[PDB]
RNA sequence: AAAGAGGAGAGGUA
């Protein structure tokens, strides 16, 4: 089973101990998997699009 | 001994199909071919002369009476009336006799064309799409390449391409006189008639060795089929139909309800459609119609035959009055409601009953209670026989009148007819072999069946709305089997695990628990001494002792207690070489390294009652 | 931000027990298990960097086998243990085919 | 005992590979004892025997490979079974219940 | 086995055995042996209607003589077969 | 002598 995680803030992103990993399929698409989990920090700010 | 030894199935040739439904008459004519979509006359309810219900083909509709009403009676043993051709015999012959229909054009059997393996496609070494396109008039096929350079044997063509080749050949030129035979039609009988089985078998066997992988396996499959057609000596072209059998008319009844109208049967509609299309195609072919209208009729005839055999297998489904598909021949033998799983592996039976169950105490474990209204109906022939033999009445009619009038004597006869005759009882979900059991019946007054409480867990039944079914054996062998194999007093252990199955269940357990429990309160008469196990019971019935008091009783035998100490709590040695050993629940007197002299047990009157009941039950 | 992947929690009870019996009696393919394919009988766990566990099974003649382990496959053996042909290594329902 | 009786019916066949000269085409399922007896009889003269591989069938695949078409037709897939039996010209000797 | 056989044939659809059993019970004699149920014959006719050649055969006891087909839809005994059981006389 | 034929929907009881 799967569950999405959303954010209630808006700002910059920082990684503490998460270690990303890149995997590819047989069609050329790439997806990123967290090899080592940890904490993901969102720092407040005003975001302009 | 036995009439037959084994059953065999094979493919059917047109000769065998014709032989099934053809019979001759002492005139020189032959009958058996149906040529009209007519069933019966609307004015007088009699069958027509050459339709689906004809009497010359299938047989007379009344016993020993021909169609024109001129020969009757039974003294004739198989003569045929020489004005209408109807044989004079019983109407039971309408359950066996078959007919046949001769088709204007050949059609393909849908079972051998649309299947998980396709046998026509495998035999012809062609994909299923090409074979399906040759049939149903969607493409042409080259049956003979001739002296051409691009054409190949068994090559799919099209209308435009055939037009181009036709222009080339019909240009009155040379080098093209190779007799190109491209026929877009059924055209499968010709391709199947050109097969040589032995040469292809040798070629495939030679080619198998020099191959590997999925290429080999495919060839192997083909080889299999080919060798089959050599073992059975069948012809591969028999998969294309020229004659069609017709089922006896008594298996598709018409039924005369509706006051003025008639009932609906689905096989008759399909047969009528097939006959109509065949007649139209024959008439069109007779007068030399243009060959663009004939192919239409051929296609509709093929579709009609396909719908008759298996509805919805290939294309659209035939729909009756409401948008509900009709029932074909393959829908009668197919599923849970088909012939196999409904009429052959299970049946309805005679001499059976059903009713609600109540609880009967004071019964024996091999006994049941039957209401009189059910019993007087389930045992009628035996009662009639005993009324004729003893208490000589006269004949059967007088006995039936006596039974209907409800004379008091019939009950006296029935009370002794049923004595010694077992009966079988069943509950609806039969999960194991203990769901059917045999009992001995006794007559009761009421409308409910009485059941012994000790057999409820095996049936999984309680008295809040359940119902049971009753069956009666007839022959002596069945009665012996019921008595010696299924009687309810001999089913003690479980076939799944060798554990007891007739243990006391709900209130007997509570009573036995209350009888033998402990009660620090209500200790009246405690400490008394008794001899025998009967003195304690007799004192209890007088009210002089309570039920849970602690008393000493003189008992010689093996005794087990709860928490008894194996070590002698007290030992007292007296003169003349005697010793008294006192335990928690016992007191034993012994001589000098010898035998016992007395033993007393400290117990409760209810435990004495329980053990005395058990001991007494094992001696009777 | 992310999409967590996990295993849902269910009850016991007979409704969840019969499907395993039906799967067993029909000889169908499970979704786990790693099976050793040769006799030898000397296994070295060889804990590598970034948690890349690779079991190495060493024969008496010097063969290596080199079975790799997945990210979420628990181990049911120890280091320096003796193993047999067809014996499971990393838990789960074995494939009988 | 019951589980052993059930399990025995699904672990007692073998798939034939390149049968030498006997009547055994590759891709067929045969009892192990029958193949053993046939090989024992055939190798007495000294010809080439057949190869095989054990298989594990399943409760419903093993019951559709019986020797009688009548019992298989009354279980499942009536039309396919009857078509194959008619093509092969099979016969039924009426052994066992059902 | 005898209970099952009597349930399947005499009590359901053996059109000739029903009357024999009833009259044997009434007269107090033994019940004669059964024959072939009607549903099997109905199934055979339905299968033959699909252009399938299915029949029952009798094994050849001796000699080279081939096995002979048996006609199931034929009368063996010269006795009546009414639709419902009745008390004769 | 005679006497019920199937089918399709909807609702209940173990
Ligand atoms: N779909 C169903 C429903 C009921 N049953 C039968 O009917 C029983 C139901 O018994 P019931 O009296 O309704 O309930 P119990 O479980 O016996 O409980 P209680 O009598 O105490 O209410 C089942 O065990 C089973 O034998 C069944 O076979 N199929
Ligand atoms: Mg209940
Ligand atoms: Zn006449």
């Amino acid at each position: 089973a799967t569950k999405d995680v959303a954010t209630d803030l808006a700002g910059e992103i920082r990684f503490q101990d998460i270690v990303p990993e890149e995997k590819t399929d047989r069609q050329g698409n790439t997806t990123r998997i967290a090899q080592r989990g940890g904490l993901l920090w969102v720092l407040a700010g005003d975001v302009y699009n | 001994e036995q009439r037959f030894d084994y059953v065999k199935i094979a493919l059917a040739s047109p000769e065998r199909i014709r032989q099934w439904g053809e019979r001759t008459l002492p005139n020189g004519q032959v009958v058996g071919e149906v040529t009209k979509p007519e069933t019966i006359n609307y004015r007088t309810l009699k069958p027509e002369m050459d339709g689906l219900f004809c009497e010359k083909i299938f047989g007379p509709a009344k016993d020993w009476e021909c169609h024109c009403g001129k020969y009757k009676r039974v003294r004739h043993r198989g003569i045929v009336c020489e004005r209408c051709g109807v044989e004079v015999t019983e109407s039971r012959v309408r359950r066996h006799r078959m007919g046949f229909i001769k088709l204007a054009a050949p059609v393909a059997h849908v079972w051998y064309l649309k299947g998980i393996p396709s046998y026509i496609a495998i035999l012809l070494d062609m994909p299923l799409r090409d074979v399906e396109q040759i049939v149903y008039f969607n493409s042409y096929v080259v049956l003979n390449p001739g002296n051409h350079s691009e054409l190949q044997y068994k090559q799919l063509l099209n209308e435009d391409q055939w037009m181009e080749i036709e222009d080339q050949i019909y240009a009155e030129e040379s080098d093209l006189e190779g007799i190109e035979v491209g026929i877009g039609a059924e055209a499968l009988q010709q391709l199947l008639q050109d097969l040589n089985l032995n040469e292809e078998s040798e070629k495939l066997r030679q080619e198998i060795a020099e191959s590997k992988g999925q290429k080999r396996a495919k060839l192997i499959k083909r080889l299999r089929v080919i060798d089959n057609f050599i073992g059975t000596e069948s012809r591969p072209e028999w998969m294309v139909l020229n004659v069609i059998p017709v089922i006896p008319p008594d298996l598709r009844p018409m039924v005369q309800l509706d006051g003025g109208r008639f009932a609906t049967s689905d096989l008759n509609d399909l047969y009528r459609r097939v006959i109509n299309r065949n007649n139209r195609l024959a008439r069109l072919q007779e007068i030399l119609a243009p060959e663009i209208i004939v192919r239409n009729e051929k296609r509709m005839l093929q579709e009609a035959v396909d719908a008759l055999i298996d509805n919805g297998r290939r294309g659209r489904t035939v729909v009756g009055a409401n948008n509900r598909p009709l029932k074909s021949l393959s829908d009668i033998i197919e599923g849970k409601q088909g012939r196999f799983r409904q009429n052959l592996l299970g049946k309805r039976v005679d001499y059976s009953g059903r009713s609600v169950i109540v609880v009967g105490p004071n019964l024996k474990i091999h006994q049941c209670g039957l209401p009189r209204e059910m019993a007087i109906e389930l045992f009628q022939p035996f009662v009639i026989h005993r009324l004729i033999k003893n208490h000589s009445i006269n004949n059967i009619k007088q006995a039936k009148k006596l039974i209907q009038k409800n004379d008091p004597l019939i009950w006296d006869v029935l009370e002794e007819v049923i004595e010694g005759h077992p009966v079988m009882l069943n509950r609806a979900p039969t999960l194991h072999r203990l769901g059917i059991q045999a009992f001995e019946p006794i007559l009761v007054e009421g409308r409910a069946i009485q059941l012994h409480p000790l057999v409820c867990p095996a049936f999984n039944a309680d008295f809040d709305g359940d119902q049971m079914a009753v069956h009666v054996p007839l022959s002596i062998e069945a009665q012996a089997e019921a008595r010696m194999l299924m009687l309810a007093s001999g089913n003690i252990l479980s076939p799944a695990t060798g554990q007891p199955i007739v243990t006391p269940s709900q209130d007997m357990v509570l009573g036995c628990y209350y009888l033998t429990a402990e009660n620090p309160g209500a200790q009246k008469g405690a400490g008394r001494y008794f001899a025998n196990l009967e003195d304690a019971i007799r004192a209890f019935e007088q009210g002089s002792v309570d039920l849970h008091a602690w008393v000493w009783v003189r008992f010689d035998g093996e005794v087990e207690s709860e928490g008894e100490s194996d070590e002698p709590e007290s030992v007292v040695a007296a003169d003349d070489g005697t010793v008294t050993k006192t335990y928690r629940f016992r007191r034993i007197r012994e001589t000098e390294d010898g035998q016992r002299l007395s033993q007393y047990v400290k117990t409760t009157p209810g435990r004495i009652l329980f053990n005395n009941t058990v001991q007494t039950a094992l001696i009777h | 931000l992310v999409l967590l992947v996990f295993e849902r929690a269910k009850t016991g009870d007979i409704i969840q027990g019969l499907p395993r019996i039906e799967e067993l009696l029909e000889a169908r393919k499970p979704k786990e298990a790693c099976i050793l394919a040769r006799r030898p009988g000397v296994a070295h766990i060889n804990y590598s960097d970034d948690d890349a566990i690779d079991i190495q099974v060493i024969e008496a003649d010097g063969t290596q086998a080199d079975y790799p382990v997945g990210p979420g496959q628990p181990l049911i053996i120890s280091d320096g243990e003796t193993v047999d042909a067809g014996q499971a290594l990393t838990d789960g329902p074995a494939n009988p085919h | 005992k019951h589980i052993e009786v059930i399990v025995r019916q699904m672990t007692s066949k073998v798939r034939i590979d390149d049968g030498g000269d006997t009547i055994m085409l590759p891709g067929e399922l045969h009892e192990l004892r029958e193949v053993y007896n046939s090989n024992n009889t055939m190798a007495l003269t000294g010809m080439a025997p057949a190869q095989f591989t054990p298989v594990l069938l399943g409760i419903t695949k093993a019951s559709l490979n019986t020797n009688s078409f009548i019992s298989a037709a009354s279980f499942q897939e009536t039309t396919r079974v009857l078509t194959e039996a008619a093509i092969e010209g099979k016969s039924d000797w009426l052994r066992g219940l059902k | 086995a005898y209970i099952l056989q009597e349930l399947l044939t005499v009590k359901s659809d053996d059109m000739q055995g029903r009357n024999e059993a009833l009259n044997a019970i009434v007269k107090g004699k033994a019940i004669p042996r059964p024959g072939t149920p009607e549903s099997f014959k109905v199934l055979m006719r339905e299968l033959q209607s699909l252009c399938l050649d299915i029949a029952v055969y009798k094994a050849s006891t001796e000699d080279y003589e081939e096995d002979k087909e048996v006609d199931l839809m034929a009368d063996v005994n010269q006795r009546r077969t009414p639709s419902r059981p009745t008390y004769e006389s």
